[PDB]
């Protein structure tokens, strides 16, 4: 009972989420260009320690303050007004700003080669490339100043850039078709599970 | 007659019947029961003699294996032989004196006697050959053995009550008894294990009982953290209470 | 079922007090073995002498009792020293990352400024403790170990730990 | 007899009498035992694991107990609570039992990954517990220094030091006598035992016909 | 219901076996293009390590090296020459990301842990171009290693096997792929036919 | 089957429970002798490791040390004093091997791998003699270590716990052994009674 | 199955071996005193290598030649004429002599402490002690000469004696009662197994 007919249950379950997901993706959702860089830390004459230091420091809060003071991150990230999900709403909390920044910037560590891959998302390729360059420069300054504080208690290490920040041509995200197909798959599975219970 | 001598007579009769049917022919099963542990000792010594030699320079492999194995054979018998005690003797519940739990406790008593005889004979043989054969704390060993016996009998009665109509349940628990033989630390000492897997293994009462029995057997045997007797004692008591309550509820449903 | 949900909702949405969290990330390094001093510091953060120093520095006893409508997370008046130590251990969270050797300190508090000040006091007392611990062994025969701050204490803007909706959903699971 | 047992007799013999005995002992005749906790380590000033092991063995030794008894009169102190017969040190006992009692009162735990030795000293007064912990720490440091000195003399200034991470803390309230937790867990265990016994006796009585 | 009976299993085996093999055979024997492969085996040592070899492995598949090689040898123009092949041809006007993915598909880098020797296999539509691209990759890799050593403040590239000039194409393997597709199509047709028979029986 | 009929139950429990417990109780509470135990904890360190302590452990249970101690403190005469005890008394005129086994039984040496500290527990029939024997063992062990170091071409014995003077006997534990024997006898009697009932039933 | 009766078959299978073994052990068998020594090798002002060298060298053949030339081992080991099993018959092969010597002299090695225990059996308490002392002296001379040849190719190591060869008072062997009881148990088991097959 409870209006368990196929047409009404399907209309409540399958088509409406899929249709809205498509309209949001193909009409409303904005795109995010990705700039990639690959780096590592070497001594100018223990390295994994400073690599982990940098991995923690990139996702920190003081670096976010420096980046916002430099490139006006909070002003740029709120420009797409037709994407209520991936845009940074004005007046949000500092903690939510940190979560959004951590979502937009991905840091991957490969331990066997000791390499750090930084992928920075943006709404403009130039902004993403500039933000990646600023992150790299601030990381080098941070490790240099960390080495310098022990001397000031009374240029030591350098940042090796295997691949510099690239300038993207097209947007790697949001991958509308792949997400829509995945949503179709999970929705069909959920409908099958629900229709099992009769 | 008082309602107690009836129980004694029924228990004696069922014990004699089950001893008769268990020993095929002219007592051929005792040879099988005797050849399981010597075969086990042979294969595991041949495999991990050097492994135990590198493990700790205080205990020889045969005695460690035998006091880790015979209690586990006790527990495995008390689990396996007890679920079949109800369906096999289903036709006997028509003589006004036989109840389903009488066969269960008779099987438990026979398993206790057989495995205790095997333990005593094997310990005497190991002492005769020249190995260590005298426990340093016999009272604690007896207490741990009693706790393990109670836990095994309680689990057997609980499974016999639960899976009366589900032989496939008996099959899957017979399957899963084998991994318990490897995750109880019977073969290899347990302190050579990474600590991240230590708490996950702390939920196994049989491991606690095996470690405590080995501690009460061997001198100056180091016991790691969280091998208290309180957890297996509470596990056995709760399991026994649950099994007795379930049997009391599903009492008249056994034909 | 309905009554526990009703009382939990009216406690969380009306009576529960906000608790702001300040985060710091540190590590101690020899100025040219650091794991030893890091573990000493990790033990020292939850010690009692450090709590005493913090008590006559910032008066945590008065601050933690300022709420009056949140008896669950309130430091009641006239409580014992041991219960006060347990409360302080509950309020200050210390985490260790061994593969990087980094110590994370999260400080709770009903006011963000006091939480940040508490974290800064903890950091400076830890540095002084490391220096004095080395110095006593130094002059038993008769400044070398500095604590670097990967992430300095932050000033929170909104409460974090009173996760009302998440805890309500978790209770709905049970 | 077995057949003459009733439910109320089983309840009184199993549940009620231990409940009353435990409640009376814990709420009236139990003596408070304050605990002072300290955390220490030993390192050279100018191989620390061997010295931590030496200290762990030496704390529970008998010569240290002899010095502590001569200094602070532990035997006189521990016999003071007359109302608690289980946890008091009865006068005129043996030296071996005195050592066992001292080993029971003083707890020593070791963190090998951190290499930290924590000492929890029990006493019937907080000041005495703190003083005992301080004396134990001082004697441990003196023993380490004396061992170094005699090694140097047998070969032919403090060369070894004991570093205290957490000094002995003066307790405010008793910790180890846990009346309510023990009462609750014993009540649960007692109820389980009574249920099992009642089920067993009902199963036995089932054979009446 | 009607749809399951519509196959009659003859159109079913035609649409699951005959059409895919016909299309694949036509493409492989008519429109497929040769792809000559040049192989080199190098490693890095100090002229007086494993991490430097890993850095080289990461650097070879990077975008800066691809930009340098596209400026030097004009890879983008060369890879679009086989207009007969629609699949393995770099179409005109593609994006930077598509060019990077195509270049990563053509150039294959492999490393073994036991020996620590890095092998590079470069594809092309001409043996001379494949060998030239492999040589350019090696030269730029050694230049990158030397520049990294210089800017850090003395390393050399050990060329165990220099790039070779291939004689025939090896990767567009037609008969092996045709046999693999035949096996896959036969298994798929059998499974689908069995399932459709089961549902046809069950429906009525 | 007639013999086991005479065995019945009363005779079985009288011959399997009553007699062993009566004999053990009489021996423990009448004829057993006190054995005071002195404990020391030592290790060897160079003045400037584990192997030297292991050599000491082997040396303590040796025959040369036993001969030295028998010449010094007259262990053989002392251990024969408790004429009331027939079991734990060194009978006169015994062999060298029996004396060595008895001495190895009285003196117990224990090792732990983690700490590397060697503990020696020496039994006796007098606390003073047990403490004196422990002190003599320690002195001879340190002398042996020093002599080995000298003849090799600078070592000392660290005494964490010096030998103590016991106040009461601890090893002839009467009640614990009586309870253990009661449990063992009860289990043995139950098993034997069950087996004898089974064979009596099966025989006829 | 013609003589499958219990009486005759039990007489033949069980009791005759027990009787002949009992009379051999309690009438004919001679006793062997055991002398024990515990040694190790230390470097003067790699040790396990020379310990293994000594373990192999004690059970070697040239050492047997030296010991026979010194103490007349083959003459002594043939003196008990009423023990046909454990005596060394005259005129035997050199290989059998080596096997007999290896049976009489037992070398045990403990790797954790690196200690070598040598137990020498004899038919006289003085001879076993003398043979053990000769073995120890020859082992020390062997390691010294091994170092000396290496030095000569153009006193270096010493033998540490933890326990010297003791002088036995009574014979540890042949353990007549233990062997008789073990034989009785084995024969009873064999009889039960055989009588199972009926």
């Amino acid at each position: 009972v409870s209006r368990l007919t196929a047409k009404r249950l399907q209309w409540a379950l399958v088509y409406l989420p899929m249709l809205v997901a498509t309209v949001y993706f193909l009409v409303f959702s904005a795109d995010r260009y990705v700039s990639e860089s690959v780096i590592t830390v070497r001594q100018t004459s223990a390295s994994r320690e400073d690599t982990c230091y940098l991995q923690t420091y990139i996702h920190s809060m003081g670096l976010l303050q420096k980046l916002d003071q430099q490139l006006k991150l909070r002003e740029h990230f709120g420009t797409p007004l037709r994407d209520p999900l991936f845009r940074l709403w004005g007046g949000t909390s500092q903690e939510w700003f940190l979560e959004y920044y951590r979502s937009r910037v991905e840091v991957l560590m490969d331990d066997i080669c000791g390499l750090l891959t930084v992928r920075v998302q943006g709404f403009e390729p130039e902004f993403a490339q500039a933000l990646n360059r600023a992150i790299l420069e601030e990381s080098e300054r941070f490790v240099n100043e960390l080495s310098h504080r022990m001397a000031r208690e009374q240029k030591l290490k350098s940042l090796v850039v295997v691949e510099p920040p690239v300038l993207p041509e097209i947007a790697e995200y949001p991958r509308r078709w792949y997400n829509l197909a995945t949503l179709l798959v999970v929705c069909c599975l959920i409908y099958g599970v629900v229709s099992l219970v009769v | 007659r008082s309602p107690w001598q009836i129980q004694q007579a029924v228990l004696f009769a069922l014990f004699l019947r089950e001893l008769k049917t268990r020993l095929g022919g002219r007592w051929l099963g005792v040879f099988w029961v005797l050849l399981e542990p010597v075969a086990h000792i042979a294969v595991m010594t041949t495999l991990f003699s050097l492994a135990h030699r590198a493990a700790m320079p205080s205990i020889e492999y045969p005695v460690f294996l035998i006091t880790g194995l015979i209690p586990f054979f006790m527990f495995r018998g008390l689990v396996t032989r007890l679920m079949e005690a109800i369906d096999s003797n289903r036709g006997l519940f028509a003589y006004r004196q036989v109840k389903p739990i009488d066969t269960v406790i008779a099987r438990a008593m026979l398993e206790i006697s057989l495995q205790s005889i095997v333990y005593l004979i094997a310990l005497g043989t190991l002492g005769w050959l020249g190995f260590h054969f005298l426990p340093v704390r016999a009272l604690e060993l007896a207490g741990v053995s009693a706790v393990l016996i109670m836990l095994g009998a309680s689990l057997g009665l609980f499974f016999a009550v639960v899976t009366n109509e589900i032989p496939q349940a008996r099959a899957i628990v017979r399957i899963s008894l084998l991994p318990l033989y490897f995750v109880s630390g019977v073969i290899f000492p347990v302190h050579t294990i990474p600590p991240q897997y230590l708490p996950l293994l702390q939920l196994n009462p049989v491991l606690h009982l095996i470690e405590l029995s080995r501690a009460s057997f061997f001198p100056q045997y180091r016991v790691l953290q969280g091998i208290n007797l309180a957890y297996p004692a509470g596990f056995a008591l709760l399991s026994l209470f649950l099994a007795l309550m379930l049997y009391r509820l599903r009492r008249h449903q056994l034909a």
